[PDB]
């Protein structure tokens, strides 16, 4: 009850403390992230089936 | 005087909520707009592995990417080879039921839970080969919904009683239990870092856990209904959650707000599971439609379709190098695409 | 086999061990009976579970003769958060236990029971309906302590049916209201049905030992009538 509510104040407060930043700063890391590791993906760009040890 | 607790709280969530706005600049869909759509991603079942007789609730890929777990309503807990088709191991199970499995990345231990409280641990590395329980991990008071290792020691347990824990499987005990959920906690997810992991519950939110605080850091709530599953963004900035609401979101770490809405009009049903490929540009997630549905999660384009499922797909995961793909599904079937 | 891969055929070969533990599983698995054992607390399975227990984690596995059955045993009830309904869903038969000695929660008890019927879920699925804990219903009709038109409106007007069977020596009072709490549950059974599951009803106690049995009657009733109407002969 009382407890219940005073710890949720808190939780509260102590989301509030975080530095949240720009949706275009993050949308840009996530997709410099994308970019970077395009090549590391064999489901984007299809490998070679003999490079791919699940060929039929 | 309950009601002053309460209006303090309502107005430290109206705070959290024009800061999100005044945080909230763009949408993703504008960033990358000149980016080229991946385009027509086809993908066709390269192996198919049949051994189970019920229902699969849950997998798990190996380190390795090439064995995976897979427990099932039969009682069975069945380690493939998913590079030739083999089995390596066969569990036998106490409980019918078993909807959560876990693969340690050692690969010396596998997991096993559901309704019988208790969160299992089975050493794949024993003496005469034959695997048994090496702890039974019991203290919760709910079903345990989804396991998972941060090592070979340590392991994240969600359950239905509204927390989620930190086991040390060396003692056995609760190093640090995370309560503050108001619903069954149905999934979970670790950060590749193995210092924060997520959390989704029937309270239509999602939480940032701490292991080393053992404190919710942040609760990204912004789903209709019940998260059904969880994933990371391969960076660990950002997670998509898919629910029944037939809704994928996908929510940031440093912005603290849901970027895009992975949603089409044509899909109805509830999202099973869900993950990302190695890069993170393609969402693939599981549906009720007995398809999973990969979307582009930088454009949430539906890039592409995955159907071939004689039932529900209750588990998706992805190679940790990003290699093949497999479903896992209540026909009894669990493929490997690619 | 082939290229001279050593330690592939030994992998092979435990997967053939691995593979025929599991087809020798699968017998066990296709022949077993799967039974969704559905119910308040206060209906008294625990006592009809443990009979199980001594007749052949809420599971049960008891062998009738030279057929397996397995009560997943999930409460199903108004309260209880076991929403796996879904799951565990192509049974064999549902075990509806009541505690028809209770009044006050009979009413609860034929909430659940049309909510259990009326699931689309488990609209196949036939439902063996155990009126549990009969033996303090008929004390409690004996003396004039409770009666049945306290809750249930409708207990007058009522004839004990036609060819309802008799016990030699019961009190035909208690007999009507036995039989006015079973056509109860059938009101609703007949409802919101094509006749593709029927609610098997049976009066059972908590010291009663032949409950096995008759879950075995009703079993391979359902599985005939199923067989019946899927080779299209009913």
């Amino acid at each position: 009850s009382i407890a219940q509510a005073r710890k949720l104040v808190e939780q509260l407060k102590m989301e509030a403390n975080i530095d949240r930043i720009k949706v275009s700063k993050a949308a840009a890391d996530l997709m410099a992230y994308c970019e970077a590791h395009a090549k590391e993906d064999p489901l984007l760009t299809p490998v070679p089936a003999s490079e791919n040890p699940f060929r039929e | 005087e309950l009601d002053q607790l309460r209006q303090e709280a309502e107005q430290l969530k109206n705070q959290i909520r024009d800061a999100r706005k005044a945080c909230a600049d763009a949408t993703l869909s504008q960033i990358t707009n000149n980016i080229d759509p991946v385009g027509r991603i086809q993908m066709r079942t390269r192996r198919t592995l049949r051994g189970h007789l019920a229902k699969i609730y849950a997998m798990h890929w190996g380190t390795d990417s090439r064995l995976l777990v897979s427990a099932s309503q039969d009682g069975k807990l069945i380690i493939w080879d998913s590079y030739t088709t083999n089995k390596v191991h066969a569990i036998p199970l106490r409980s019918s039921w078993v909807m959560t499995c876990a693969y340690a990345p050692s690969g010396n231990y596998v997991a096993c839970g559901g309704l019988d409280n208790i969160c299992s641990i089975y050493n794949l590395k024993t003496r005469e080969g034959n695997v048994r329980v090496s702890r039974e991990l019991a203290g919760h008071t709910g079903y345990l919904s989804c396991c998972r290792f941060l090592d070979d020691n340590q392991i994240v347990t969600s359950s239905g009683d509204t927390t989620c824990a930190l086991w040390d499987i060396e003692t056995g005990q609760q190093t640090t239990t995370f309560t503050g959920h108001t619903g069954d906690v149905m999934s979970l997810s670790l950060a590749p870092d193995t210092r924060l992991f997520v959390s989704g519950a029937c309270d239509a939110s999602a939480k940032l856990w701490d292991v080393r605080e053992g404190m919710c850091r942040q609760t990204f709530t912004g789903h209709e209904s019940d998260i059904n599953a969880i994933c990371f963004f391969p960076n660990g900035n950002a997670f998509a959650t898919g629910s029944d609401d037939a809704t994928c979101r996908l929510f940031d770490l440093r912005a603290d707000q849901e970027l895009m809405t992975y949603s089409h009009d044509n899909i109805i049903c509830g999202i099973t599971s869900v993950s990302f490929s190695k890069s993170g540009r393609l969402l693939l997630a599981g549906y009720d439609d007995f398809n999973c549905n990969v979307w582009d999660a930088l454009k949430a384009d539906r890039a592409g379709v995955l159907a071939g499922h004689d039932n529900r797909v209750s588990c998706l995961g992805v190679t940790d190098d990003g290699m093949a793909v497999a479903t896992g599904s209540w026909d009894s079937f669990l493929k490997i695409w690619n | 086999g082939c290229t001279l891969s050593a330690e592939d055929k030994a992998a092979v070969e435990r997967s053939k061990m691995i593979e025929k533990q599991l087809q020798k599983d699968k017998q066990v698995y296709r022949a077993t009976h799967r039974l969704l054992l559905l119910g308040a607390d206060n209906s008294g399975k625990s006592t009809i579970v443990k009979q199980m227990r001594i007749l052949h984690i809420f599971e049960t596995k008891f062998q009738v003769d030279k057929v397996n059955f397995h009560m997943f045993d999930v409460g199903g009830q108004r309260d209880e958060r076991r929403k796996w309904i879904q799951c565990f869903n192509d049974v064999t038969a549902i075990i509806f236990v009541v505690d028809s000695s209770d009044y006050n929660r009979l009413q609860e008890a034929l909430n659940d029971f049309k909510s259990i019927w009326n699931n689309r879920w488990l609209r196949t699925i036939s439902v063996i309906l155990f009126l549990n804990k009969q033996d303090l219903l008929a004390e409690k009709v004996l003396a004039g302590k409770s009666k049945i038109e306290d809750y249930f409106p409708e207990f007058a007007r009522y004839t004990t049916p036609e060819d309802a069977t008799p016990e030699p020596g019961e009190d035909p009072r208690v007999t009507r209201a036995k039989y006015f709490i079973r056509d109860e549950f059938l009101r609703i059974s007949t409802a919101s049905g094509d006749g593709r599951h029927y609610c098997y009803p049976h009066f059972t106690c908590a010291v009663d030992t032949e409950n096995a049995r008759r879950i075995f009657n009703d079993c391979k009733d359902i599985i005939l009538q199923m067989n019946l109407r899927e080779y299209n002969l009913v």
